[PDB]
């Protein structure tokens, strides 16, 4: 998906652009542009890209929704390039977030699912209470099973 | 020569590691030099050259975004005094893992921000059956000669004397390290839908901390 | 395109129901991606597309998934809605209270 985003329109628009170069130079920007490409087809994009410069280095953040033309059809893409993406439910004046994504980590409250595909699952902790590893290992403290345990080998103290 | 500390305790915390040593023989005249590292070094003589110098005190706290939950980080601790430095001792520490605690920390951080007091904590409009949309993108310089930028769309309404507010904002503010970006969405239902082939079933619905 | 329509968009609304005013943020797009640009990073950490979500390491309080899989054909471990637990090894520091057991050795 990183490759697919780089081979898109917003990847070099919201990022890869180095507008402003001097220290303490910050630009607030928001555009809404639709135009025909070399393939005689229309591509559209609306973006808010805000950038700052400090100590000669560039910090760029942005929100952007576009739709471009692939070979088979039109693909729509919504992108958020930011260091911390947070969702907050303001019901009865609540401020505790329920989805915080920052630094390749997603923190969430309880979540309901249909099917999960994770190789590593952990209970959290120095010596996790329970764990499941890609090598098929199940580590736990107690195992209550209402039916049958069919195993090739067993090693019990008592 | 001062002896190496007998034990080192490392209290975990949200994006932070505490470090306090304890010696078998009490000596209040000695200080402790603390160094931090992310990756283990086989050699012990070049820790002073390959590890960040956390500082020197009786205890320390390293709190930064770089320290991540679920990862193991290394601390090199030594005891120093008017005589000289002692042997370096290794310690392994990790941050906390509780998602509830991290979400509380993130709530505190968001409240201690400009969008936190912009999309929330404002009591604009006071009469019943009154609503306003407000979309503004402003960049301004703070008192510390740094520039903070933001863009926010906020909807506020009043009913029966109570305030209902929602907002979508994207900003970059100034912190002690430089600039940090943020994207806040405050709403009672956050839905992601894929409209391909006339599909209306959402593939991500966030509401009521669920 | 060729007589078929494509519509995408974001929207934040506050509407009214018998209970009161309800807010709603909605994103209709074929691929929703979150990217952290710190130190020039370009690898996304949350990509949702086609009723499927791809994420990196995630921290949680409670998960409710009737199917959990390790990935791969012949998955390494799996939990299924019938209570089945399929694994390759299992260390348990306490007790295994089972109604029946079938072991070779």
């Amino acid at each position: 998906f990183k490759g697919k985003i780089t081979e898109s329109h917003l990847g070099k628009e919201l990022l890869e652009k180095v507008e402003l170069t001097e220290d303490n130079a910050s630009r607030l920007e928001e555009f809404s542009k639709e135009w025909k490409d070399a393939s005689d087809k229309w591509n559209a994009m609306w973006a808010v890209k805000i950038e700052q410069t400090k100590d000669g280095k560039h910090y760029v953040a942005g929100i952007g929704l576009s739709m471009e033309d692939t070979e088979e059809g039109k693909l729509s893409q919504f992108l958020v390039a930011a260091n911390r993406i947070a969702f907050i439910d303001p019901a009865n004046g609540n401020e505790t977030p329920m989805f915080v994504a920052q630094g390749n980590q997603i923190f969430m409250n309880d979540v309901f699912l249909k099917r999960l595909t994770a190789p590593t699952i952990t209970s959290g902790g120095n010596p996790p209470a329970f764990s499941l590893t890609p090598d098929g290992k199940l580590t736990a403290k107690n195992a209550d099973i209402s039916g049958s345990v069919n195993a090739n080998s067993g090693t019990l103290s008592n | 020569a001062p002896a190496a500390p007998s034990r080192i305790e490392l209290t975990p915390g949200y994006f932070q590691i505490t470090a306090t040593p304890h010696l078998a023989v009490y000596d209040p005249t000695v200080q402790f030099e603390f160094w931090f590292s992310e990756k283990q070094i086989a050699d012990i003589r070049q820790v002073e050259t390959s590890t960040r110098y956390l500082g020197t005190a009786l205890y320390w706290i390293a709190a930064s975004i770089n320290i991540k939950p679920g990862h193991d980080y290394y601390f090199y601790i030594r005891s120093v005094n008017t005589v000289g430095k002692s042997a370096f001792v290794e310690a392994v520490g990790r941050a906390s893992d509780d998602a509830e605690g991290y979400l509380d920390f993130f709530k505190g951080k968001i409240t201690e921000s400009h969008l936190g007091k912009e999309l929330l904590e404002k009591v604009e409009l006071t009469e019943d059956n009154a609503s306003r949309l407000e979309e503004f993108s402003k960049e301004w310089k703070d008192a510390s000669d740094k520039w903070n930028a933001m863009w926010a769309v906020k909807i506020e309404q009043t009913k029966d004397g109570k305030h209902y507010v929602a907002g979508i904002g994207l900003s970059m503010e100034d912190t002690e390290e430089g600039k940090l970006s943020q994207f806040l969405v405050a709403a009672n239902r956050i839905a992601f839908i894929d409209p391909a082939n006339g599909n209306e079933t959402p593939m991500f619905v966030a509401q009521g901390n669920q």
